């Protein structure tokens, strides 16, 4: 009648994340109704439902001023560790995981006073040898032109391009899997104003959310901060 | 007669790009011809011409090149005619196979060049999608190819997933003259991805 | 305006065609994130005699740069159970330890504390005594031997026992009358219950608490803080990991 | 050229009556070849206290005189699971060790990896520190003790991590768009992902690292290298066996 | 309650080739579809539809000349361990196992010039005791007339004749499951060509495949080199 049973080498080991219970010591013990508006239940939509601003020196947003052209007035590098993707919702979320794909979704809003109105050209710039530094060079690349003054917020997808289904979240020294390139505003005009002297600069506010067909996974443990 | 290597090509768009995939047509992605080398009397069994597909002669292909130098992933197949030019009085035999991930090349990385075959490789690359080119019979070799990688599309400077091996397996003996290795090249169902810069 | 591409009209915008889904938001989800043992927590044993306090299991303010601790913090209400994993380490020389009981106890919420030894095992002259609130009744009592246990560890699920529908994670107000610096975020019996850990050993070694909580329902989403500093404009953070190059 | 036999005439082969199956070529089955554990690798553990380094598990380039290493190297891509079996042999006196706990830490493919000790144990006095990244969490921890262990082991099963659809065993371009000697036959993140050992004992022994491949998929077969030398013409090659005239 | 169980001596073992599963720790996680061309399932098959070529004094093929006749040209004993099967895929597959059943595909592909002829006997000679040296001798056994001229190349199948179901893959000193008879290729008349001078020796390539009755079992593990 007594079973005969072989146990196993890995026997008394501990192993953190097995996919099994527990025994229960505290019995039927029913919890009271927890009504409470907002319950979520997966991380994805709400970084999906919700934008965050990024951070662009330190503020959330960029500047035309009346005086422009050429350069870029946004540039960061498409990966989850880029500076400008620093304080937001999707950036943190992402730390838990080790890979991530999809689509990042920027939406600029100018708040330039009703008087002022400028002209932008946001291009999505795949990997190369070393991003483009004037827009007429940019301009070769996927671009949309966003003429404020015809809608004062803009949306632009920063698609997912790779020979590899996921990308690496933590990012390192230049590899084919870290970055996707760089994502790169110029202002097509510079900032006009009804009066210089009251309206000289309007700022851009650029928020992300993740895209549709973002998903993160892999969850992974904190390293040293760094 | 055509073999398939692995498999028929197909015109299914990357699985991972979210970006707009641009399909080559025919007579944008043409067909190029290629003087391979000569092979003489005094080259070996074990001797191959390793030929990378393309990286190193991509500047040499007109319009596909000018089309791919433009952007920054290219998912295609090739379709290669290798030929030899010899007399009926020329005796010798060529193996010429079509190989995914080719490696041995001391990273003289993606350049056509000319090594020597370590035995166990000569002996087994039939295991490799190939074609005998035994010169008292036939005089080409033609193998058609899928795109492969270990991704749906790659960057074609920093990847050649097929490489033409065409390596002696018998001697060349008979007239003198050596006898040219021939190719012609041409990209099948290319797509091409993500638009780089301007040149300035 | 004008929508969809290669016209390069004002507020035009490119084709984008959106990607198949493979990993199916799997692990984004909120109860499989939080259903593992976390290593919360690190505790010592109270000795056998005197008047010990016991241990508050209170996972929700921390700031350890551990991942529980950001996580549990992300949202404004949660309701979850628990299962526990103790282990013990010594600190000393194993030999030491030649029998080695320890009694762990646990607490629901709103259960009386005070302690003291008092009761005695007898045997040969010599004599034994334990906690009033360690011994085997109404809430589990649990023991486990040190000394050549192949794991010196024990564990066991408990259930949300907490009277409040859902614990606030964060409290804009107090939890007592008295409005005192010290009941500010606050509200009493926001969490698990307590424990008392008793033993011989108590100098000898320590712990090692992990929790896990099966059954995780969080509510109002709130910021995440970020983890790490911020790189320098238009940079990339760079670290080490299983990938990188060579 | 006329084709069945005993005529003798020119391309004429005689008649051959092809064998019955018996054993099915089950034994040549890709996965079921892989299926097994296979002693490869054999690791030193870290001390408890450090800056250690993540072993990468990448049995891929292997020369190594035995059946897993070629084998491996018969396909261009491959795709399997995996399951270890880590062991623990003791290079000094196994009266060393009076506890001797050994926290494994497993990596999916592309983790961060900095650690440094972080997390104290208290008790009595002294202390015990472990790894930012030993402790159990978000990425399986199991912690094994090495003392009256009846086996000084511990297993388990994990998943294919990787973002590449298949590991590229053979790579005939660079990972990285610095094209280095280096990042050549490379491709990041061609791998099961990395491990960390971690113990009081480091001194006092080593471990044993076995690779189980369930699932295992290959993709366009490649030549095998021959394994032994070749033996004089016209000869053959004469092993020792259970077989062999006594 | 508790189960009546009996621990087994072999308990806590380790044994590792169980036919069992260890604990996952990592669930969950949906795999990229691998599309990719080529996938094969068993080594047989690939042992089967592909051809290698034998390692005859170093190179993949034996010559005849316009002086030949009598002694055997190429000639190998019928074991997988024969020197000639070096190179061999077959071989190579076969040192994972311990026996093999079946038969070998041998084919000679003729690479002399078009202006070049010859005639070669191809013989199975059994288990001997010692080896024919003459063409006269070895043709009173098994054997194929290959008229080059005729077919360019020639298949020719070694069987497989034993009084064991499987024979071994590693042989040794001569025993009754080591070497099943030899393989022996003669000169049924000398190259003959249009020119001396110009062709004088043609060469032929010697290829094998595991025939359609060959088969492996019994993976062993590799002993030391030798």
């Amino acid at each position: 009648a007594p079973i005969r049973v072989v146990s196993v080498p890995e026997s008394d080991s501990f192993m953190s994340s097995v996919p099994d219970n527990s025994t229960p010591l505290y019995p039927k013990v029913v919890v009271p109704p927890r009504q409470v508006p907002g319950r979520f239940t997966n991380f994805i939509d709400v970084a999906k439902q919700t934008y965050s601003f990024c951070s662009i020196s330190g503020k959330p947003y960029f500047e035309v001023t009346n005086t422009s052209g050429d350069e870029p007035l946004f540039q960061m590098d498409v990966s989850l560790s880029a500076a400008e993707l620093h304080g937001t919702y999707v950036a943190s979320l992402s730390s838990f995981f080790a890979q991530y794909r999809g689509s990042l979704n920027f939406n600029f809003i100018f708040t330039g006073a009703a008087a002022t109105k400028a002209k932008f050209l946001v291009a999505f710039v795949p990997p190369h040898s070393a991003a483009p530094k004037t827009r007429d060079e940019a301009m070769a690349c996927i671009h949309a032109v966003w003429d404020v003054g015809l809608n004062s917020a803009f949306s632009f997808n920063v698609p997912y391009s790779s020979p590899a289904d996921f990308m690496a979240v933590y990012s390192a020294e230049a590899t084919v899997v870290n970055v996707s390139g760089w994502l790169q505003v110029y202002a097509l005009t510079a900032l006009t104003s009804t009066d210089i002297a009251v309206n000289s600069k309007g700022r851009v506010l650029v928020a992300v959310s993740a895209g549709p067909d973002f998903s993160l996974r892999h969850p992974v443990d904190l390293p040293d901060k760094q | 007669g055509t073999t398939y290597c692995y498999s028929k090509p197909d015109g299914r768009p990357p699985s991972t790009v979210s970006d707009p995939v641009t399909r080559l047509g025919p007579t944008l992605s043409r067909h190029y011809t290629f003087k391979v080398g000569e092979w003489p009397h005094s080259q070996s069994h074990g001797h191959a011409w390793i030929c990378p597909l393309p990286s190193d002669k991509l500047k040499k292909m007109g319009s596909f090149h000018e089309v791919v130098k433009a952007h920054h992933l290219v998912k295609n197949g090739w379709d290669v005619v290798v030929q030899v030019n010899a007399s009926f009085a020329h005796s010798g035999a060529l193996c010429v196979a079509a190989v995914p991930e080719y490696e041995h090349t001391h990273e003289k990385a993606l350049k056509w060049s000319e090594l020597e075959e370590p035995a166990y490789t000569y002996q087994q690359l039939s295991v490799f999608p190939h074609q005998l080119l035994n010169l008292r019979t036939n005089s080409s070799v033609h193998l058609v190819m899928p795109y492969i990688g270990p991704g749906p599309t790659t960057n074609l400077t920093l990847h050649n997933p097929w490489t033409i091996v065409i390596l002696i397996l018998s001697e060349l003996t008979g007239p003198g003259q050596t006898v040219p290795v021939t190719m012609s090249v041409a990209p099948i169902d290319a797509m091409v991805n993500g638009p780089l810069p301007n040149p300035e | 305006v004008t929508n969809v591409g290669e016209d390069g009209e004002p507020g035009e915008t490119e084709p984008r065609h959106a990607l198949s889904p493979v990993d199916m938001h799997v692990h984004t989800d909120v109860s499989f994130l939080l259903d593992r043992f976390f290593d919360v927590e690190t505790l010592e044993l109270s000795n056998l005699t005197g008047s010990p306090a016991t241990h508050v299991l209170d996972p929700f303010g921390s700031t350890a740069q551990l991942a529980w601790a950001r996580l549990l913090n992300t949202c404004t209400y949660f309701f979850s159970d628990l299962e526990l994993s103790i282990q013990f380490k010594f600190t000393t020389t194993p030999s030491s330890v030649g029998e080695g009981f320890v009694w762990v106890k646990w607490f629901p919420v709103g259960a009386p504390t005070k302690t003291t030894d008092a009761w005695q095992l007898e045997g040969g002259g010599n004599s034994v005594r334990i906690q009033q609130l360690a011994v085997a009744g109404m809430s589990p009592t649990v023991v486990f031997k040190i000394a050549g246990s192949r794991s010196q560890a024990c564990g066991f699920s408990v259930p949300y026992t907490s009277m409040w529908r859902v614990v606030p994670v964060f409290y804009n107000g107090w939890g007592a009358p008295t409005k005192e610096k010290a009941t500010y975020n606050w509200l009493p019996g926001a969490h698990f219950g307590s424990i008392l850990l008793t033993s011989d050993a108590h100098d000898k070694g320590g712990c090692y608490l992990r929790y896990r909580f099966p059954r995780a329902n969080m509510y109002c989403p709130r910021p995440i803080p970020p983890a790490f500093t911020r790189p320098a404009d238009k940079t990339r953070h760079k670290f080490p990991t299983n990938i990188n190059k060579q």
